[PDB]
């Protein structure tokens, strides 16, 4: 019904080509009913730093979000601060001041193609996310076990219904259907 | 982030176990290592801390975490002789350590010395170069002192040492005494005394202006 | 296999410019983030710049605004335009393919020498270091050539056009008080071969399209 979904996009140097990542967003978002009283969406991108592409309450319509999403530019990154990205989506994106609706389910979708440089506090961050009831769906572009394990751990139990594997940027799309319904 | 390796230099014999340490000013999730052989470009050696590149022989191993990382050669080979650099990618700018040079420690070997007087041609130019040659020796530590008409030299001479020989593991050094045609002519004897661990007493090669 | 082949090195005057190119082949160039790394004379390795598969460029502070890293995926060539060169900038530069966000240097170019100095290119003078009683010790004799007062680097030296390699030691060069480079290439041969064997040293300073062969004979 009503969920506040924050998408955490990896935009580090390694991600390529950006267009595939955005197509992934399009397909995913277009299947949704966005609205102040519907599904809300906010997008966060990370690399060396983190930036709030757009807040949870920025757009009141699905096309407004669909259009804003496609306008997102890759900011690159010599590092992959996955930990920072998720923590930022948690401590910031999900605050009432940025459109976090009171008492509404909080859902986070993470997409990345590399071992975070902040492996250390990824444990802590995912932890804080659990304490705050944030459903987490993670996706790993394998374009590998130590990596796959890192990402699955970012997902919520049951790992299997919250984790997605992809061969490369391109195949991301071939998951939006399952991802979409899994988050239902 | 600053990376400082240790030792900076180290001599070891085939079969020895070597362990280079790379310490980082700040903690990092991984460490990388490159192997650079004299006159060639660096080569990926160990990535993601312990992962060996494609060519790296299995005797090589990397390890570490936080602020202390290490490269280890369980059985030093005559081919593993080069200089190794650790590198980090967790902080910007990306940096390398000063590098750690590893040479082949082998039995001492006295150098053969030779001295060469300025050529007829070069002199016909206004400058005179005298070259002393210390050849195929080890250890590397050699000292050359020039003496003109038994007058110790301290002014202008310049040494150059080759890189450890990929065959016999030795070093070759060249000392070049350079003075004006003017000075070279007002003196008789030119000599270079060599001192080396492999020499019971300094060795001297000399000649007098002209000569054959 | 995979590889990067550099070109564009040379001597430039303080404050001038130059442009290195690096030809990639063996992999899907467009996808990787490429970089440039330099090594100063007698120094370690230094990360110069980087450009991602998407066009984000990165730079070491000291070269920021003086260098420009770019790429042309149409012809899988990477580039490093260098302007306002200073002395500190002299080194041998390596293009380099990166792994991940590019911080791990996957593949390397052969390297290319970049020297910046007011010094003017100048062919070397090659004198002989003839074998003699002074160059004799045991059954072996020493002889060689003295490549002098040239600039910039580098000079190549071979013996007898290549047929003489064993016992050859052409030393690394050294900067003279004069700011001119100098080096000697030396060889050791059977004393007995001096009276029947002829020794020639081939020197070649491409930096000034110079090439001289010196016949070295004993007095
Ligand atoms: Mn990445």
């Amino acid at each position: 019904t009503q969920l506040d979904i924050v998408i955490v996009l990896d935009g580090s140097n390694s991600i390529y080509p950006w267009e595939s990542v955005i197509a992934f967003l399009n397909d995913l978002l277009k299947r949704m009913d966005i609205g102040p009283k519907q599904t809300q969406v906010g997008i966060v991108q990370y690399g060396e730093n983190v930036t709030h592409e757009f807040n949870l309450n920025k757009y009141s319509s699905t096309e407004e979000v669909l259009v804003a999403a496609n306008k997102i530019v890759q900011r690159g990154g010599r590092q992959t601060m996955t930990a920072l990205g998720i923590d930022t989506a948690r401590k910031e994106a999900f605050t009432e001041a940025r459109g976090a609706r009171r008492g509404v389910k909080k859902v986070m979708v993470i997409v990345t193609d590399g071992e975070s440089h902040d492996n250390y506090r990824l444990k802590q961050v995912i932890q804080d996310c659990e304490d705050e009831n944030i459903q987490r769906f993670s996706i790993a572009i394998l374009g590998t076990e130590k990596f796959v394990e890192e990402i699955k751990s970012i997902a919520s139990e049951p790992t299997e219904k919250h984790f997605f594997n992809v061969s490369d940027e391109l195949a991301l799309v071939t998951i939006v259907k399952a991802l979409g319904e899994r988050i239902f | 982030i600053q990376l400082t390796q240790s030792p900076s230099s180290l001599s070891a014999s085939v079969g020895d176990r070597v362990t280079i340490t790379c310490s980082a000013s700040s903690s990092v999730n991984h460490m990388f290592w490159y192997q650079q052989k004299p006159g060639k470009a660096p080569k990926p050696w160990i990535y993601l801390t312990s992962n060996l590149a494609s060519g790296v022989p299995s005797r090589f191993s990397g390890s570490g975490s936080g602020t202390d990382y290490t490269l280890t050669i369980s059985s030093l080979q005559p081919e593993d002789f080069a200089t190794y650099y650790c590198q980090q990618w967790s902080g910007n700018p990306w940096t390398f350590g000063q590098g750690t040079k590893v040479e082949i420690k082998r039995t001492v070997a006295a150098p053969s010395v030779f001295i060469f007087p300025p050529s007829d041609e070069q002199l016909k130019s206004g400058t005179a170069s005298v070259v002393c040659l210390l050849n195929n020796f080890y250890p590397r530590e050699a000292k050359v002192q020039w003496k003109v008409d038994n007058a110790l030299q301290s002014g202008n001479s310049q040494e150059s040492v080759t890189e450890q020989d990929s065959k016999d593991s030795t070093y070759s050094l060249s000392s070049t005494l350079t003075l004006s045609k003017a000075d070279y002519e007002k003196h008789k004897v030119y000599a270079c005394e060599v001192t080396h661990q492999g020499l019971s007493s300094p060795v001297t090669k000399s000649f007098n202006r002209g000569e054959c | 296999e995979v590889q990067l082949v550099e070109s564009g090195g040379g001597l430039v005057q303080p404050g001038g410019s130059l442009r290195l190119s690096c030809a990639a082949s063996g992999f899907t160039f467009s996808r990787y983030t490429m970089s440039w790394v330099r090594q100063a004379p007698g120094k370690g390795l230094e990360w110069v710049a980087t450009i991602s598969g998407g066009g984000h460029t990165y730079y070491l502070d000291s070269v920021k605004g003086r260098f420009t890293i770019s790429r042309d995926n149409s012809k899988n060539t990477l580039y490093l335009q260098m302007n306002s060169l200073r002395a500190e900038d002299t080194a041998v530069y390596y293009c380099t393919r990166g792994f991940g966000d590019g911080g791990y240097f996957d593949v390397w170019g052969q390297g290319t020498l970049v020297t910046v100095s007011s010094a003017s290119t100048k062919g070397p003078s090659v004198f002989p270091l003839a074998p003699s009683s002074k160059s004799t010790s045991g059954g072996t004799a020493a002889l060689g050539c003295l490549v002098k007062d040239y600039f910039p680097e580098p000079v190549t030296v071979s013996w007898n056009s290549g047929a003489l390699t064993s016992g050859v030691h052409t030393f690394p060069a050294v900067l003279q008080s004069s700011g001119l480079y100098s080096l000697s290439s030396v060889v050791t041969v059977p004393s007995s071969s001096l009276g029947t064997q002829t020794y020639i040293c081939n020197v070649n300073h491409k930096p000034s399209n110079t090439k001289v062969d010196k016949k070295v004979e004993p007095k």
